RNA sequence: GAUUAAUAGGGACAGUUGGGGGCAUUAGUAUUUAAUAGUCAGAGGUGAAAUUCUUGGAUUUAUUAAGGACUAACUAAUGCGAAAGCAUUUGCCAAAGAUGUUUUCAUUAAUCAAGAACGAAAGUUAGGGGAUCAAAGACGAUCAGAUACCGUCGUAGUCUUAACUAUAAACUAUACCGACUCGGGAUCGGCUGGAAUAAAUGUCCAGUCGGCACCGUAUGAGAAAUCAAAGUCUUUGGGUUCUGGGGGAAGUAUGGUACGCAAGUCUGAAACUUAAAGGAAUUGACGGAACAGCACACCAGAAGUGGAACCUGCGGCUUAAUUUGACUCAACAC
RNA sequence: CAGGUUGUACUUCUUAGAGGGACUAUUGUGCAAUAAGCCAAUGGAAGUUUAAGGCAAUAACAGGUCUGUGAUGCCCCUAGACGUGCUCGGCCGCACGCGCGUUACAAUGACUGGCGCAAAAAGUAUUUCCUGUCCUGGGAAGGUACGGGUAAUCUUAUUAAUACCAGUCGUGUUAGGGAUAGUUCUUUGGAAUUGUGGAUCUUGAACGAGGAAUUUCUAGUAAGUGCAAGUCAUCAGCUUGCGUUGAUUAU
C-alpha cells in the first residue's frame, strides 16, 4: 500500500529534481528528498574557547572566532542511521517542525 | 606537531600567527577533521597570540562525480 | 431577406511573468594537469592495513596558466515545459500561459484506428573532445569462499557534431473535455478598490480570475490503506479513447516477423502445470532496527570447577543380566 | 574461688504469652506544576518494601511421572503367568566420553602437647532408643558393676572444629597428599568374600595451583570450619538444617 503522500520528497510541480551527492556516503540523492540541515557549527569545543581567547592577539571587537558554516546533505539510506531523523510513529509521521 | 611548531617559532622570533583553516575541500567533506580544534588550541595554550582566523575551505561552484559513485561507500 | 454571442472555441490587441526553447556570448570557484618560486619526510587510504606516491621531490603553501565538465550557497511541497525535461551574465531569434478587454469571427468544437512530432539514462555508426568519475579489466585487503559490499589504479562511456535506438517504479503506478456539490487560511502569475509611509518595477488591507500545494472535516465513496475525488453508480445512462478477465510457464519462445547497423523494441502463443497466486489490514513471534527499563546480566572483585586421585550420577562397550525414567536451561548424588 | 541450702524474695540473663515498636519519622538539596517519589544527614534494635522465607494470576509447555497411590481408559500376561515366593547372581561389570562433588599441591603449613568458647536438631513396650558414672582392653570395642529419661527434668547447659600458647620438622613430590595394596584385630547382619563400617603396622601413586572454556556470589553474605537431621542393621564423599571463625570489591 502507500506509504507517505510525499513519499519524503517535495517535488511537486516538475517532473525532474537535480541530483546531489550525500555528505556521508557520497551517495547521489534527489535533492528535494535528502535530508537537510545548514547548522552553524563552532570552531572549538565550550571550555576550549576560552583558552583561545585570553592566548589570542589581534583586536578584540568582541566578535570572537568566526563560526563554522556547515551546509549538511543526507541522503535517507545514511541520514536515518546517522541518528539523524529516528523511524517516527504513524500519525507523527505528517507533523512538521515539532 | 603543534607544541613542536611553537618551540621552533620563537626562535624565528614570531609571536602572532594569522589562521588559515582548511579541510580538502574539493569535492570531499567540507567539515574540519578532528586534528583541528585540537592543534590551534595547542598553538594557544602553549603561549602563542592569535592573529585574525579564516576557513579557507575551497567551496566549488559546480562538482565534479565524487568519491564513490552512485551509491557511495557501502558497509 | 443574415437569432443571441454560448462564465464554448479561433484570431487582434495590452502591459506583465517563467531555472520553456534555439543561436551568440560571459563568468565562477573546484577537479586534474603545467609552469614560478617554498621547504622538508612523509603523504595517501582503512575498522585496522595493504598494493599506491615520494629528497631525478611527493603531499604542502602563494601566484599563474592550460583543459574538460559542472553550475553550488540563495533553491522552497515555489516557477515554466506536451512529456522526457529545464537553474552564471548579457544580447539577439520565433514561441507560451494567465490576467485585461463595451475588439472582431461567429461553431469553427471533445476525444481519436489510420497516420505523424517528440521521448534522461544505457546502448549503436562515423568524426571530434578527453578534466572528473568510472561497467570490463589489473591490483591490493576481507573472508572457510569473494573475480562482492571498502581501498589503489584503469578502458568504454560519461561531453560534443551528424546519424540510429525507444524503453524506464517514462509514478500522482489515478485518460482527456464538461457540470456540480464542504470549511479554511497560505501561496505563484495578472488584474481592481483602499491605507500608511512615501510617492517605491516596494509594503500592507480587501477582492478576484488562473496555477502548484496543504489544513480541518463528510448521515459521500471504499476491501481497506485511504479519497474533495478514488465523490454526485442498484436511487445502477453527460461525450470519447485505451486496457483487464485465477496463478505459474510469460511478455518467454526453432512463434509472428512491422521496425532496427546492432543490442532489442512492436506484436505475442501453445503445450505443459496448479488451489490457490494475489490485495489490505488484525494479533503474535522474530529483526545481524528506533526509544525506555529491569536482574551477580555485566561492571569491581572473591571463591572455584575445568587439570589431579578418589566419590557418585549419565552415555558407551561388555555381560547370562548389567531394571528402567529423565536429556538445553525445564537430565546426570534427580 | 568453688560446693550445699533456704526464702509464698526477685527477674537482668533463660523460657514464652500479652502489648509495645517503623510509618519511611525529623531536617535540607534533586524532582517539583501541586505530585508520586529519589538523595543525604540525625535519631534509632531496627530504614535495600528492615533481613530471610511461605503463599503464588491468565494462558501454556502435546514438560514429568500410569514403578507412590485400593485414581483410572484402552492394551498386554494368566498356572512350566509379567501373580506371588525361594536359592543364587545384577544393577558398583571396563578401552573410553560427559556432569555434580570429596581431598590436595603445603609454612598465612603439617605433626606433638595444652586450652571449661557454640547451635540446632534428635531419643524406648521387657535389655530392644539417647546413653551418663564405673570395670576391662594398645586399640576399634567390649562388660554388665551403679544409674536418669518415653524429656527445658535424663544423655546436657555440656564432647564440636577452625582459633589461640608451647614444642618438633625446615623446602626437601620430604609426606605436604593421601589413592593402591598386604597380613592381623574389632563391631552390624543367617550371610559381607565382588574389601559394610571401624583399629593396627607397613606400602605411599597423580598433584608443584591447572588450556579453550565456564558457575555461583554483595554481609554475619563468600570462604573455612566442624555439629546435627533424612536415608539407616550396618554404609556418607549426597541432601536438608545449625553454629563458630570471618574479608576484598561494588551499591
Ligand atoms: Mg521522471
Ligand atoms: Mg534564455
Ligand atoms: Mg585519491
Ligand atoms: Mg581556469
Ligand atoms: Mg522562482
Ligand atoms: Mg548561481
Ligand atoms: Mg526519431
Ligand atoms: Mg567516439
Ligand atoms: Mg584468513
Ligand atoms: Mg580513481
Ligand atoms: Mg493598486
Ligand atoms: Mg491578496
Ligand atoms: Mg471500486
Ligand atoms: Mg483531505
Ligand atoms: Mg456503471
Ligand atoms: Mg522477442
Ligand atoms: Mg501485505
Ligand atoms: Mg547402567
Ligand atoms: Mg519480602
Ligand atoms: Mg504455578
Ligand atoms: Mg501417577
Ligand atoms: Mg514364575
Ligand atoms: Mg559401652
Ligand atoms: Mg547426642
Ligand atoms: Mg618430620
Ligand atoms: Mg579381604
Ligand atoms: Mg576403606
Ligand atoms: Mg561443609
Ligand atoms: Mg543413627
Ligand atoms: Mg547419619
Ligand atoms: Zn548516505
Amino acid at each position: 500500500p502507500v506509504k507517505r503522500r510525499n513519499a519524503g520528497r517535495s517535488q511537486k510541480n516538475r517532473g525532474h529534481t537535480r541530483t546531489v551527492p550525500c555528505t556521508n556516503c557520497g551517495r547521489q540523492v534527489a535533492k528535494d528528498k535528502a535530508v537537510k540541515r545548514y547548522t552553524v557549527r563552532d570552531m572549538v569545543d565550550p571550555s576550549s574557547k576560552r583558552d583561545i581567547q585570553q592566548k589570542l592577539a589581534f583586536e578584540n571587537e568582541k566578535q570572537g572566532i568566526p563560526k563554522l558554516y556547515v551546509k549538511l546533505q543526507y541522503c535517507i539510506s545514511c541520514a536515518i542511521h546517522s541518528r539523524v531523523v529516528r523511524v517516527r510513529c504513524a500519525e507523527d509521521r505528517r507533523i512538521r517542525r515539532p | 606537531a603543534a607544541i613542536d611548531v611553537v618551540n621552533r617559532c620563537k626562535e624565528l622570533k614570531i609571536n602572532a600567527l594569522h589562521i588559515k583553516l582548511r579541510a580538502k575541500g574539493g569535492v570531499e567533506t567540507k567539515q574540519p577533521g578532528p586534528g583541528a580544534q585540537s592543534a590551534l588550541r595547542a598553538l594557544a595554550r602553549s603561549g602563542m597570540k592569535i592573529g585574525r582566523i579564516e576557513d579557507v575551505t575551497p567551496i566549488p561552484t559546480d562538482s565534479t562525480r565524487r568519491e564513490g559513485g552512485r551509491r557511495g561507500r557501502r558497509l
